[PDB]
C-alpha cells in the first residue's frame, strides 16, 4: 500500500507511546506528513505537521507538548503524546498532506485516545 | 504486457486492390435522389492500400511476432480489419512518442469505450495491461502499462464500445471494420460500420456506405499513430503471448473531388472518382452518371515544370547597413543625411 | 472545467455573496459569453483582505501566497463563513509565510517548506537569529471586527487559448407551433417559414436536409427527434387593373398565386382577384390576366372568360 | 451599465437606481443594484493608459 499508519489502540495519560505511520516509498512524501483529530462538533484541529522539508511547525501550546522524529528505511514517524485529555477522543488519523485536501491524502485505519 | 518478440517482421507492404472502399458522408445534411460534388479528403478508388499485415503466426510451431509498427499521419488514413476477436485494443494517436506531450487514445475495454486524450509516459511496449490479479480470475484493463502514469486528463468518453461482434454465427461474416480518422479545423471524428464478408482475405467489390459516429473536439494535432494488439499473460500449461492472429490495413487520404449518388431515403448507393480515367472525369462534368454519345470538353492539360533555377547579380559587396543603423549621431530634421 | 454547461444564472439568486467584482466582463451576459476553459480556485482569506483582493493592495498573504497577476479573466466570490468557522477561541489552522527568496509568482504551486532568512545571517538548518519560521497560521475571533472574521472565498478565472469554445451554458428554450410563419432558430440555422409534419426518412445522424440548390426542405428538431419540413409562407406581387384615371377611378388589385382564404372576391389561376365580379357571359376581352381569364370596364370592372370568336 | 444601448448624440442627466443583478430591489440600495456613478483616481505616476 502507498501510504498507511500504525499504532494506537489505548493510550495511556502521562506515558509515551510510539506511534508510526508506514507507507511504500519516500517518492510519495510530498509535501506533507499530519497527525490531525476531526472531533465531533469541533473545527479543523491539526495536531501534527511533518513538512517534506524536514520541517514540523506546530501549535507553540503543542510543539512543546510533543516529540518529532522521521524516519526513511520504512518512512515511519514518530511522535509522542503525554498527558493525554478528552478533546483527542476521536478516530485519530495519520494523514499525509493534510493540508493538501481529502484527493492528495490517504486517511489511516484510526485509533481511539480515552482517559479513564 | 511489454512483450518484444518480432525479430524477423519488418517486411515491406504487399500492395493489394481496394475497389470501392473509402466513401463516407462528408456532412449531417440529407440528400434524396440527388448527385453531390464534393472537395473533402477520401481515398481513391483503386489505390494501392498500405497492407500491414499483423502478427504472422508462420506454420512451423507458432511463432508469433508483433507486426505494429507506429506510423505516420499526415492528414487522414484509412483503416480495414478483420478482427474475428479484439486484438487490436486501440491506437496510440500523438507528436513526439514519449512524455511532455499529450496524445490521444482510444481503448477498447470491452464493456464500454474510454477515449481520453492526456499526459502520458510512453514505455517499453505500449499495450494494455491485462494481467491476473491472481485472485478472481480478472485480466487487468489499466493504462498504467500503456503508459508507466498518465495524469492532466482534459478529456474523458464514456458510451457503447466501438467494436461490435454481430457474427453469432460462427464466422462466414469476418466483420471487416473500416475506419478512417480526420483532423480537421482542430476536431477529430470517428468513422466505422459493420460488413459481412463471405471472401477469405482479399477485400469485397461491394459497396459501403459507411456512416460517422462520433466527432471530437480534442484539438491537439496528430502526426504519428500506432495500433494496440492484444496480450495475455500464460499459464502453467506443457511465451504464451497474442492469443491468434490478425490482418490489418492501413490506407492514406487524399484532397480528391467526389461525386456522390445519393438514394431516396438519403444513403450513399454509388460513389465516382474524379481523377483516375477520362470517363469517370466526364461524369463529373455533367453532373450525371450516364452519358450519352459524342464529344466533351472536360478540362485542359499543363506541362508541369521540372527544377528551378535562379540568376541573381554576381556582386556580394555587402551593403553598408551598420554604419546607416548604428551610426555615430542621426543627423537634424532639416538636413536629411540621405545614404546612396 | 473543459466541456461543461455553466450555470452561471442560478449563481446570482440561489444565495447572496460578499463581492462579486468584473473587469471586461459583464455578469448578466456570462450566459451566452464564451471562453474556452474555466478554472475553479479554492480560497481562504481573512476578512480584512476581502477587499484586498485586488491588483494593488498586498500584506502578510498577497505577497507571498500567490500573487495576483495582472491578466484576470473571471471575478471574484465570497460569502460569509461566520456560522462555519468563526467561534469564541480562534482558529489557528490555515498556514502563514513570513519571508522567503522572493515573492511568488501568479500560478506557481510553491508548496515546498524551504528554509528561509528574514535577514542576511545563515541559518545553518537552526532558525533563529534573522531565520525565522516561515510558517504560522490564521487567527480569528467572533468578539472582534468585522476585518478578523472568517470567509470562505471562490474565485473564476478563464482561458481565451487558441482552441474551440467548450464551457457555455445555452439556458435558453421556446416551444414549438405549426403552419405559420416563424423566425425560427434551430441550433444555428435561421430563417422564416411555416413548420409541417413531414412523411420523410431520415437516418440518426442528419442534423437536417436540403433538397436540390443548397435550399432547406426539412429540419430535426434536437430535443425530441422529429422531421419538420420548411416552406416560405405565401407572397408574391401585386399588379393593379385599372381603365385609366382619365375614363374612371375604380380599380381592380392582383394578388399572384395567393390563396385569399389567407388574406367581390373571385378565385382565379393566378390568385384571387379582389374588386371586380366574376360574369358567367365571355366577350372580347381587352386587359388580360392569366389562364384564359380577363377583365374589362364596362360601370364597374367585371371579368370575363376569353371568348376565341 | 445601462438598460440599454444609446443612440447617436443622445443625453444622459437622471441617476436613478436600477436593477444590476437578480433580486428585486424596487428602490432599495445595495446589492444587485449598484449605484451606477463611479469616480476615476487619476496619479501623476500611474500607468501609461
Ligand atoms: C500537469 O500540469 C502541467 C501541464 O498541465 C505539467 O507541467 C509541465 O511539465 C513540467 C512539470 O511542471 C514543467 O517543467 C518544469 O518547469 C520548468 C521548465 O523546465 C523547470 O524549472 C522545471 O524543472 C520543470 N520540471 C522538471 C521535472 O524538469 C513544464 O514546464 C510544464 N509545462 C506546462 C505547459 O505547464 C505537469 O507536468 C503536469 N503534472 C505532473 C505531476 O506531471
Ligand atoms: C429505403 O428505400 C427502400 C426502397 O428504395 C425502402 O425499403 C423498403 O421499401 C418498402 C416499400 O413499402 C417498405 O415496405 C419496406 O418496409 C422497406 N424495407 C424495410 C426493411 O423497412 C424504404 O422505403 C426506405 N426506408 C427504410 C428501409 O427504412
Ligand atoms: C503500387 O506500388 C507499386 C510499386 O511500389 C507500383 O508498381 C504500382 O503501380 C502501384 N499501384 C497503383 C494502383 O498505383
Ligand atoms: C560572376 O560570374 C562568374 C563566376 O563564375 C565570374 O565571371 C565572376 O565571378 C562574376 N562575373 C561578373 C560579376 O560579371
Ligand atoms: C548595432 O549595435 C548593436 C550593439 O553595438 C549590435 O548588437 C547590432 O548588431 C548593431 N546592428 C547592426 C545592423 O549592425
Ligand atoms: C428532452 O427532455 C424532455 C424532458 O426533459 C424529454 O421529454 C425528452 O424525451 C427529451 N428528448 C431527448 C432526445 O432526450
Amino acid at each position: 500500500v502507498q501510504l498507511v499508519e500504525s499504532g494506537g489502540g489505548l493510550v495511556q495519560p502521562g506515558g509515551s507511546l510510539r506511534l508510526s505511520c508506514a507507507a511504500s516509498d519516500f517518492s510519495f512524501y510530498d509535501y506533507e506528513m499530519s497527525w490531525v483529530r476531526q472531533a465531533p462538533g469541533k473545527a479543523l484541529e491539526w495536531i501534527g505537521s511533518m513538512y517534506h522539508s524536514g520541517r514540523t511547525y506546530i501549535n507553540p501550546s503543542l510543539k512543546s507538548l510533543v516529540t518529532i522524529s522521521r524516519d526513511n528505511s520504512k518512512n515511519t514517524l514518530y511522535l509522542q503524546m503525554n498527558s493525554l485529555r478528552a478533546e483527542d477522543t476521536a478516530m485519530y488519523y495519520c494523514v499525509s498532506n493534510w493540508a493538501s485536501g481529502s484527493t492528495g491524502d490517504y486517511w489511516g485505519q484510526g485509533t481511539l485516545v480515552t482517559v479513564s | 504486457q511489454c512483450v518484444n518478440l518480432t525479430t524477423r517482421t519488418q517486411l515491406p507492404p504487399a500492395y493489394t486492390n481496394s475497389f470501392t472502399r473509402g466513401v463516407y458522408y462528408p456532412d449531417k445534411v440529407f440528400r434524396s435522389s440527388v448527385l453531390h460534388s464534393t472537395q473533402d479528403l477520401f481515398l481513391p478508388f483503386f489505390s494501392n492500400v498500405t497492407w500491414f499485415h499483423a502478427i504472422h503466426v508462420s506454420g512451423t510451431n507458432g511463432t508469433k511476432r508483433f507486426d505494429n509498427p507506429v506510423l505516420p499521419f499526415n492528414d487522414g488514413v484509412y483503416f480495414a480489419s478483420t478482427e474475428k476477436s479484439n486484438i487490436i485494443r486501440g491506437w496510440i494517436f500523438g507528436t513526439t512518442l514519449d512524455s511532455k506531450t499529450q496524445s490521444l487514445l482510444i481503448v477498447n475495454n470491452a464493456t464500454n469505450v474510454v477515449i481520453k486524450v492526456c499526459e502520458f509516459q510512453f514505455c517499453n511496449d505500449p499495450f494494455l495491461g491485462v494481467y491476473y490479479h491472481k485472485n478472481n480470475k480478472s485480466w487487468m484493463e489499466s493504462e498504467f502499462r500503456v503508459y508507466s502514469s498518465a495524469n492532466n486528463c482534459t478529456f474523458e468518453y464514456v458510451s457503447q464500445p466501438f467494436l461490435m461482434d454481430l457474427e453469432g454465427k460462427q464466422g462466414n461474416f469476418k466483420n471487416l471494420r473500416e475506419f478512417v480518422f480526420k483532423n480537421i479545423d482542430g476536431y477529430f471524428k470517428i468513422y466505422s460500420k459493420h460488413t459481412p464478408i463471405n471472401l477469405v482475405r482479399d477485400l469485397p467489390q461491394g459497396f459501403s456506405a459507411l456512416e460517422p459516429l462520433v466527432d471530437l473536439p480534442i484539438g491537439i494535432n496528430i502526426t504519428r499513430f500506432q495500433t494496440l494488439l492484444a496480450l495475455h499473460r500464460s499459464y502453467l500449461t506443457p511465451s504464451g503471448w497474442t492469443a491468434g492472429a490478425a490482418a490489418y490495413y492501413v490506407g492514406y487520404l487524399q484532397p480528391r473531388t467526389f461525386l456522390l449518388k445519393y438514394n431516396e431515403n438519403g444513403t450513399i448507393t454509388d460513389a465516382v472518382d474524379c481523377a483516375l480515367d477520362p470517363l469517370s472525369e466526364t461524369k463529373c462534368t455533367l453532373k450525371s452518371f450516364t452519358v450519352e454519345k459524342g464529344i466533351y470538353q472536360t478540362s485542359n492539360f499543363r506541362v508541369q515544370p521540372t527544377e528551378s533555377i535562379v540568376r541573381f547579380p554576381n556582386i556580394t559587396n555587402l551593403c553598408p547597413f551598420g554604419e546607416v543603423f548604428n551610426a555615430t549621431r542621426f543627423a537634424s530634421v532639416y538636413a536629411w543625411n540621405r545614404k546612396r | 472545467i473543459s466541456n461543461c454547461v455553466a450555470d452561471y444564472s442560478v449563481l446570482y439568486n440561489s444565495a447572496s455573496f460578499s463581492t462579486f467584482k468584473c473587469y471586461g466582463v459583464s455578469p448578466t451576459k456570462l450566459n451566452d459569453l464564451c471562453f474556452t476553459n474555466v478554472y475553479a480556485d479554492s480560497f481562504v482569506i481573512r476578512g480584512d483582505e476581502v477587499r484586498q483582493i485586488a491588483p494593488g493592495q498586498t500584506g502578510k498573504i498577497a505577497d507571498y501566497n500567490y500573487k495576483l497577476p495582472d491578466d484576470f479573466t473571471g471575478c471574484v466570490i465570497a460569502w460569509n463563513s461566520n456560522n462555519l468557522d468563526s467561534k469564541v477561541g480562534g482558529n489557528y489552522n490555515y498556514l502563514y509565510r513570513l519571508f522567503r527568496k522572493s515573492n511568488l509568482k501568479p500560478f506557481e504551486r510553491d508548496i515546498s517548506t524551504e528554509i528561509y532568512q528574514a535577514g542576511s545571517t545563515p541559518c545553518n538548518g537552526v532558525e533563529g537569529f534573522n531565520c525565522y519560521f516561515p510558517l504560522q497560521s490564521y487567527g480569528f475571533q467572533p468578539t472582534n471586527g468585522v476585518g478578523y472574521q472568517p470567509y470562505r472565498v471562490v474565485v473564476l478565472s478563464f482561458e481565451l487559448l487558441h482552441a474551440p469554445a467548450t464551457v457555455c451554458g445555452p439556458k435558453k428554450s421556446t416551444n414549438l407551433v405549426k403552419n405559420k410563419c416563424v423566425n425560427f432558430n434551430f441550433n444555428g440555422l435561421t430563417g422564416t417559414g411555416v413548420l409541417t409534419e413531414s412523411n420523410k426518412k431520415f437516418l440518426p445522424f442528419q442534423q437536417f436536409g436540403r433538397d436540390i440548390a443548397d435550399t432547406t426542405d426539412a429540419v430535426r428538431d434536437p430535443q425530441t427527434l422529429e422531421i419538420l419540413d420548411i416552406t416560405p409562407c405565401s407572397f408574391g406581387g401585386v399588379s393593379v387593373i385599372t381603365p385609366g384615371t382619365n375614363t374612371s377611378n375604380q380599380v381592380a388589385v392582383l394578388y399572384q398565386d395567393v390563396n385569399c382564404t389567407e388574406v367581390n372576391v373571385f378565385q382565379t389561376r393566378a390568385g384571387c382577384l379582389i374588386g371586380a365580379e366574376h360574369v358567367n357571359n365571355s366577350y372580347e376581352c381587352d386587359i388580360p390576366i392569366g389562364a384564359g381569364i380577363c377583365a374589362s370596364y364596362q360601370q364597374s370592372i367585371i371579368a370575363y372568360t376569353m371568348s376565341l370568336g
